[PDB]
C-alpha cells in the first residue's frame, strides 16, 4: 500500500508552503491540490505541513514495493482525502475509514 | 477566475523534477 511519501529529489520552495526538503527523504502527505501539489509533513520537530508535488515525491508505505503498483492519483481517491482548501477549510472535523485487513504483513 | 481559500496553496505551477519523462 502507501500511507506515506518519499522524496527522491530536492526542490527549492518559495511559496506560502515553501518546504525545503532533500533528495531521498521521507514525508507524510497531509493535503492535496490539483492532484499535483501535496501538503505533506516531515517526521522531525515542529516541521510541516510542508508542500511537495507528485513529481518530486513518491507514494509508498515504507513496507514493500512502490505505491503497491498504483498511481498517486489512484491512491488518492482510494482514501478519498479532502482537498487542501477544502480540508483546511475548517480543521474542526473528522474523517472515518472502513475496516479492512490484508493477508500480508 | 477563482480565488483561493487555503493558505498552503501553491503560487507557481508544477515544477520540473529531474529524471522525468518530459521534453522541453
Amino acid at each position: 500500500g502507501s500511507l506515506y511519501a518519499i522524496v527522491l529529489y530536492d526542490f527549492k520552495a518559495e511559496k506560502a508552503d515553501e518546504l525545503t526538503t532533500y533528495v531521498g527523504e521521507n514525508l507524510f502527505i497531509c493535503a492535496h491540490h490539483n492532484c499535483e501539489w501535496f501538503i505533506a509533513k516531515p517526521i522531525g520537530r515542529l516541521g510541516g505541513p510542508g508542500l511537495v508535488p507528485v513529481g518530486f515525491v513518491s507514494i509508498i508505505d515504507i513496507a514493500t514495493g512502490y505505491a503497491t503498483g498504483n498511481d498517486v492519483i489512484e491512491d488518492i481517491k482510494s482514501v478519498n482525502l479532502p482537498t487542501v482548501q477544502e480540508w483546511k477549510s475548517n480543521i474542526a472535523r473528522y474523517k472515518a475509514s472502513n475496516i479492512s485487513l490484508g493477508s500480508v504483513e | 477566475s477563482s480565488s483561493a481559500n487555503g493558505k498552503f496553496i501553491p503560487s507557481r505551477p508544477a515544477p520540473k523534477p529531474p529524471s522525468s519523462a518530459s521534453a522541453s
